[PDB]
DNA sequence: AGAGCGGGGAGCCAGCAGGGAGCTG
RNA sequence: GAGGGAACCCACU
DNA sequence: CAGCTCCCTGCTGGCTCCGAGTGGGTTCTGCCGCTCT
């Protein structure tokens, strides 16, 4: 839905490296190099900014009842 | 049957009567025989 | 072999086998009307058991055109000698016995068919 | 330019993207709706009969032009609105559309003229509009419309929506129509049956099967008789042709046996003919036909027609309806005749009854066409008894009273609700399960459930033959996706590019044929028939052909570039019995395939180079259709195709198999489902562990639609943190599983660790978990209304106090509010109250009849939704939210069916760690693989380690030559691990290397919704049953657990008799009774005055208390009620 | 007058219709 | 401190 | 010795059975019109 605060598997911080992966996907970075640019080194951490799915922009397309 | 053997009434109702008490009695005791109706509610479910 | 139906020509029917023996012989009267015809060949029932050898007959020529039947070319008709063949068997339950191939030739117009 | 084959996958894939961004998944369903909706209603109501009423003046009443609207809801002001269908989800309506009809009614009187009334636009009913088909609101708008009216643009449609109920409609799998099929009937006194379920094409009505059957042996030979409808004993098939007007021999002869040098028919035509010779005459014929119909005669006469009109109308209806085509009926029973002959003589050989050639799907298309055949009918009968009965006395009817519109609606409402499919008035009868609530579990769920089939066998047969996976399920069927239990084999799936056929009009083929040097029936002599090719055209023979080549060929032209034969027409050749069948009746299942002409493929590289361009060429799939390239083959026409798995078995061979490929498959991978086309690496798996999968891939958990906080769902399961695998197949593109994905990537090590994982358990990381690994939201919806029963009960949503409210729980209603409801945002417990009404009885007024929540249920309420229903009440729905972290017993799975229960929770520092201080998610023991060969799981590990190190995403499709193990092991070992997957684990607890290396790697798991506290239950004593006195049903009434028939006989076996007097008489129904010492009968037993009294003995001082099973006692007093005296004797 | 009452398989068993023997006037 | 049945469907081992 | 009686056999119809235990859901009772004021 929304990226995960932490590495599910160490607890290094993930959630802040969401919209700096989408910048440098969109800088037509390769997804390897966009996650070595981040600083995420194990496979623990790059399945988990790699296999994100955020469809919170899609519940944001829905008008707010409250 | 009670009031048509009573206040008097002709054999052919009379025989419509006790066959129609017999199918009652025994679709209370069984329900599932072959070959005749089967006893139904209002909703088309049939008796237990 | 086997013998066919004998047709009555007047009511358009069937005819049955009888003997009569005013001349000893065997005619063909219908039994819907009067008519009579004497029989050529005697045989009236005739029943085969085991001679189920011919299975070519039921093949049409046809099949040489089904793409999914298999095509050989080391078996070389002998009419017109085409190289192509289509190869098959007998799909009876008269034919489970066997799994003789039945090869019929792949060319146009020829039509022939063989065994072995 | 030929596809060379470096570029083939790259080519296939996009003619498959292409497929499925013109078709979609649920097109079949949408179909059938749009072609019921647009064409089967109208004929319906054209082809019923006018209703002529006479008492006299006459009054003819015809049924005209329909009119269908959008759909609409009135409220109980009467003012229409546009119903959305988030509306009718919330309250609870049925999204249906109004159907207006145009009715003429003429009046003739005596001596006077026609008088015509236009009824223009009658109200007739409403009828259940599909979501998302043409005449939906939902219809034609972009996503942004849908999420403006808070509707997903990923949810597929193709269901309806009745009392708030998202209802899909199975297809169901009837044999196919108009074609002659023999089989061996087993054990019986006909050696060789020959049936046709015979139906006139575009008219539903019921389809009239007609036998032609031949005796067995154990009089002179093999009679064939036949079965006809409505005549129930078995006509000789002899005075069949006798009584259609063939006295004659060699009429009857050539109409059956088409070749006269042929010996072998004509020797088993004998016994039949002379066992029907004392019949010679037509009428004598129809005379012997009719004296044993199911209506007998008194008088010649009337058997006569009996027999003519049974003839004319009721056997073999398709071939022929109307007069003088006695010619074309009598050629085709002929035919029946023939086909029993070939069949018996071995010639020819017998049908399979699981052949989908032989089976049609009645999808929703058909299947309310049947119902609003018999609804209409319905509405027919109850406007000519309303009319009649005016008429009778009356001067004249207003029509608008004498429309029933209940019948549609309430008769639509009623089947699509229940699922019984029919009439209520016969529901033992009526086929259920054909309507099911639609499974919105995730969206693979959803896909799966509106592209499903069903078998109509009985679910106890054991019998094999329909549950097995037949031959010709290639392509068309999913050969993994089925259920589990006594459905299995029954209960099927489609595969992806599988379309079923939506119906087509015969006639354009039939002029085509009649210019195109077909001879028909009605003007050859049969002795043409011989060598000629006979054309069957929707079952109907309508003639012969002597070019079949160039007819074949022609015909193949035509429907290859879109021309009179439309693209879904099946043409088939039977070249060794001589026919050519076409089939354009709906129901028939087909797939896309490649054109292979002289071992080459059609589609070529300009085809690829416009499809890369789908945006800006308006290039599309239905191009490639027209353009010749690709082809619909449905399982008939497969038969005579002759496929290649690739273009590569196209290439000319050392050892050549095949130079006359006819097709070839655009990718093999298509012939998987829905849900088995998430299992990565299929092929690698045992074929069980990939229906596990395809089973366990619907209970998943994941984000089951977008709009999911918009809807009230019973049951709704929402992960935290979905991803998309890491290792995916190129289906999964198609399915929108990237979009809405069911699962985690966990690094899941393969490994014995402290014994909690073995016999099919997992041992979880309590730290990841903490961290929001696999956590959830579960919702849970309640209902309520302030129902009007009546002038007395009133039942209201006030806030109970107990100064005027009865029969409570003795809960607090303190979260109430004033308003009666709780509000969001309040935590609640099992015995808290969330709705409070109170029901108006005639001091205790009031009794309590609130809404309380699940037992052992905390949450908090997400949403309260206060609405009017459909009849004006108050109703409201709240969704509770409660928060399903993962726990020992949570049911966990991965894609390749290794399900298991979570077993124990280590934390971080516990859990094993490889060097780089990576401890895994997930430990699953080495002992679940060997004998489940999961080959896939283990490579979907390597892969999705190579995927996380190099940042791809794994391509995992079953048949991809490019991926394999030992170049997955190469680039594995390209990134610093070792190539097959094994690492350096350290012990968690010592800090000591393990000595084997463990294999650990990034798999896709999902969590199951079954959950352990979803299922925990337990008893000491509670609510016991009404009847039996015996504890109840299910944790969710506290009931108690069933102590059956095989724990008694376990109990027995082992010696343990007071623990079974413990389970069987005090921890059930413990109960005494009063018993004569004398009859054996139960005496009455005043216990507080101590009067002991027996009628029927009059005993009062020799009674005695005997212990027994309330059910002991229930069953004594069924039996004394049944005249049965049970006496109980205690000496 | 609205409120309320009425109206599929599988396998075994039992009875009846065909024999073949014996019997008597 | 305990107030419905039945039919059907899905699922679980 | 012909016709009748009296028990073996063949046939068809009737009848009764079809794993154990669990969750969950929806939909139905009940079906509508009356005769009295
Ligand atoms: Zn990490
Ligand atoms: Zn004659
Ligand atoms: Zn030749
Ligand atoms: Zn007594």
């Amino acid at each position: 839905m929304i990226i995960p605060v932490r590495c599910f598997t160490c607890g290094k911080i993930v959630g802040n490296k969401w919209e700096a992966y989408l910048g440098l996907l969109q800088a037509e970075y390769t997804e390897g190099d966009a996650l070595d640019a981040l600083g995420l080194k194990r496979y623990c951490c790059r399945r988990m900014l790699l296999a994100h799915v955020d469809l919170i922009e899609k519940l944001l397309n829905y008008a707010p009842l409250e | 049957l009670r009031r048509n053997e009573q206040n008097g009434a002709a054999a052919h109702v009379i025989a419509e009567d006790v066959k129609l008490l017999q199918f009652h009695v025994a679709t209370m005791v069984d329900n599932e025989l072959p070959g005749l109706p089967r006893a139904m509610q209002k909703s088309g479910r049939p008796l237990k | 072999g086997f013998v066919g139906i004998r047709f009555c020509q007047e009511c358009n029917n069937m005819l049955y086998p009888k003997e009569d023996k005013e001349n000893r012989i065997l005619l063909y009267a219908c039994r819907n009307c009067d008519y009579q015809q004497e029989a050529d060949n005697s045989c009236i029932y005739v029943n085969k058991i085991t001679h189920e050898v011919d299975e070519l007959t039921q093949i049409i020529a046809d099949v040489s055109q089904d793409p999914t039947l298999p095509r050989t070319e080391d078996h070389p008709c002998q009419k017109c000698g085409h190289k192509e063949a289509v190869f098959f068997q007998s799909h009876s339950a008269r034919a489970e016995d066997a799994m003789r191939l039945y090869y019929v030739c792949t060319a146009p117009h020829c039509g022939h068919r063989w065994t072995e | 330019d030929e596809i060379t084959p470096d570029l083939w996958q790259e080519a296939c894939w996009i003619v498959i993207s292409s497929y499925f961004d013109e078709k979609g998944l649920v097109r079949q369903q949408l179909d059938s709706f749009d072609e019921f909706i647009q064409m089967s209603v109208q004929r319906i109501v054209e082809d019923a009969p006018p209703i002529d009423l006479q008492a006299p003046p006459r009054y003819l009443l015809k049924f005209e032009q329909i009119y269908l609207s959008k759909p609409t809801h009135w409220e109980r002001d009467g003012a229409p609105s546009p119903m959305m269908p988030n509306e009718a989800r919330l309250r609870n309506l049925t999204y249906s559309a109004p159907l207006y009809v145009d009715i003429t009614k003429t009046v003739i009187k005596e001596g006077e003229e026609q008088l015509q009334t236009q009824h223009q636009k009658t109200f007739i009913g409403k009828i259940p509009i599909m979501l998302r088909s043409t005449y939906c609101l939902l219809n034609g708008l972009t996503d942004r419309d849908l999420c403006e009216l808070n509707e997903c643009p990923l949810d597929p449609g193709g269901y309806f929506i009745i009392n708030g109920s998202e209802k899909v409609l199975i297809a169901q799998e009837k044999m196919a129509t108009n074609t002659v099929y023999v089989f061996a009937k087993k054990d019986s006194k006909y050696a060789y049956t020959g049936e046709c379920r015979s139906c006139l094409e575009n008219s539903s009505r019921p389809t009239s099967t007609i036998w032609v059957s031949m005796l067995a042996r154990g009089a002179i030979g093999q009679r064939i008789v036949a079965t006809l409808p409505y005549i129930k004993q078995e006509v000789p098939i002899i005075i069949v042709f006798r009584a259609l007007g063939f006295v004659s021999d060699r009429d009857i002869l050539e109409h059956i046996i088409y070749d006269f040098e042929d010996p072998e028919m004509m020797e088993m035509v004998k016994p039949s003919l002379d066992e029907a010779f004392v019949i010679q005459e037509q009428n004598v014929a129809l005379n012997f036909i009719g004296s044993r119909g199911a209506k007998p005669g008194v008088t010649k006469e009337k058997r006569i027609k009996y027999a003519k009109e049974v003839l004319q109308k009721e056997m073999l209806p398709h071939v022929g309806v109307s007069d003088f085509c006695e010619t074309k009926k009598a050629y085709f029973l002929g035919y029946m005749v023939h086909r029993l002959l070939l069949a018996a003589l071995g010639r020819r050989e017998l049908d399979d009854r699981d052949h989908y050639g032989n089976k049609r799907l009645d999808l929703a298309g058909p299947l309310l066409a049947f119902l609003f055949r018999g609804m209409f009918k319905n509405l027919l009968k109850e406007v000519r008894i309303y009319a009649q009965k005016f008429i009778d006395r009356g001067k004249d009817f207003n029509l608008e009273l004498a429309i029933k519109t209940r019948i549609i609606s309430d008769g639509l409402k009623y089947s699509l609700a229940t699922g019984n499919w029919g009439d209520q008035k016969k529901a033992h009868q009526a086929r259920a399960g054909v309507s099911q609530v639609l499974n919105r579990l995730t969206f693979a769920s959803t896909l799966s459930h509106l592209r499903r089939l069903n078998s109509p066998i009985g679910r106890d047969g054991k019998l094999a033959k329909p549950r097995q996976l037949h031959n010709t399920l290639w392509g068309m069927v999913c050969p993994a996706e089925t259920p589990e239990g006594h459905a299995v084999g029954l209960v099927k799936n489609l595969a992806l590019m599988a379309y079923i056929s939506v119906g087509s009009q015969p006639s354009p083929i039939l002029e085509f044929l009649e210019e195109w040097s077909m001879e028909n029936l009605e003007e050859i002599s049969p002795a043409a028939i011989a060598d000629a090719t006979k054309i069957f055209v929707n079952g109907c023979w309508v003639g012969i052909h002597k070019d079949p080549e160039q007819l074949m060929n022609t015909l193949r032209k035509l429907r290859r570039q879109m021309d009179i034969i439309v693209s879904e027409v099946s043409m088939i050749r039977d070249i060794r019995e001589r026919e050519i069948r076409i089939y354009t009746d709906a129901g028939r299942i087909c797939r896309p395939l490649l054109i292979v002409e002289k071992q080459k493929l059609l589609l070529k590289k300009r085809h690829i180079d416009q499809l890369k361009e789908r945006e800006y060429n308006n290039y599309s799939w239905q191009d490639l259709v027209a353009s010749g390239v690709v082809e619909y083959i449905d399982t008939l026409e497969e038969e005579t195709v002759m496929l290649a798995m690739t273009p590569d078995d196209l290439q000319e061979k050392e050892v050549a198999y095949c130079s006359t490929y006819t097709h070839c498959e655009i990718h093999p991978s298509m012939i998987l489902g829905v849900c088995a086309s998430i299992i990565p690496f299929p092929d690698h798996n045992q074929s069980p562990r990939n229906t596990y999968q395809s089973a366990m891939g619907k209970q998943a958990m994941g984000v089951y639609i977008t709009n999911f906080h918009v809807r009230m769902d019973t049951l709704a399961h929402v992960l935290y943190y979905p991803q998309k695998p890491l290792v995916t197949t190129r289906s999964m593109e198609y399915l929108r599983f990237r979009e809405l994905p069911a699962g985690i990537n966990s690094i899941v090590a393969i490994a014995s660790y402290t014994g909690y994982n073995q016999e099919d358990s997992v041992i979880m990381n309590r730290s990841a978990v903490d961290r929001g690994f696999f956590r959830s939201v579960f919702y849970r919806s309640y209902k309520e209304q302030e129902s009007k029963k009546g002038f007395d009960q009133e039942e209201v949503f006030e806030k109970p106090t107990r100064e005027t409210c009865q029969g409570m729980r003795h809960a607090i209603y303190d979260k109430l509010d004033d308003d009666g409801l709780i509000a969001p945002g309040v935590r609640v417990s099992g015995d808290d109250v969330i709705i409070g009404k109170t029901v108006t009885l005639p001091r205790y007024t009031k009794r309590d009849c609130s809404t309380f929540l699940r037992t052992s249920e905390t949450g908090i309420v997400d949403q309260v939704m206060v609405t009017l229903n459909q009849e004006g009440y108050k109703f409201c729905k709240i969704r509770v939210r409660s928060v399903r972290i993962p726990q020992i017993g949570d049911k966990f799975a991965s894609r390749h069916g290794q399900k298991g229960t979570c077993g124990i929770q280590y934390r971080q520092e516990d859990m094993p760690f490889t060097c780089e201080g990576i401890t895994p998610d997930i430990i699953i023991n080495p002992h679940a693989i060997p004998s489940r060969m999961t080959i896939g799981h283990l490579i979907e590990c390597l892969q999705g380690k190579v995927s996380a190190n190099k940042g791809e995403i794994g391509d995992a499709t079953p048949f991809n030559d490019a991926v394999n193990v030992q170049k997955i092991s190469n680039l594995l070992s390209d990134y610093g691990y070792h190539l097959r997957g094994n690492e350096v684990l350290y012990n968690g607890f010592t800090g000591r290397k393990i000595t084997s290396q463990i294999f650990i790697g990034p798999t896709y798991y999902q969590r199951l919704k079954h959950m352990v506290d979803d299922k925990i239950h337990s008893r000491a004593r509670g609510p016991i049953q009404i009847l039996n006195r015996q504890p109840m049903e299910g944790r969710s009434r506290d009931g108690g657990l069933r102590f059956g028939e095989m724990e008694r006989d376990c109990q027995i076996a082992h010696g343990a008799a007071q623990f079974l007097r413990e389970r069987l008489f005090e921890a059930s129904d413990p109960y005494q009774v009063h018993v004569c010492n004398l009859c054996g009968i139960m005496a009455i037993a005043n216990t507080r005055t101590h009067t002991y009294e027996c009628r029927g003995c009059r005993n009062k001082t020799q009674i005695s208390l005997v212990r027994m099973p309330y059910a002991c006692k229930l069953l004594f007093q069924e039996l004394m009620s049944m005249s049965i005296a049970p006496r109980m004797m205690s000496v």
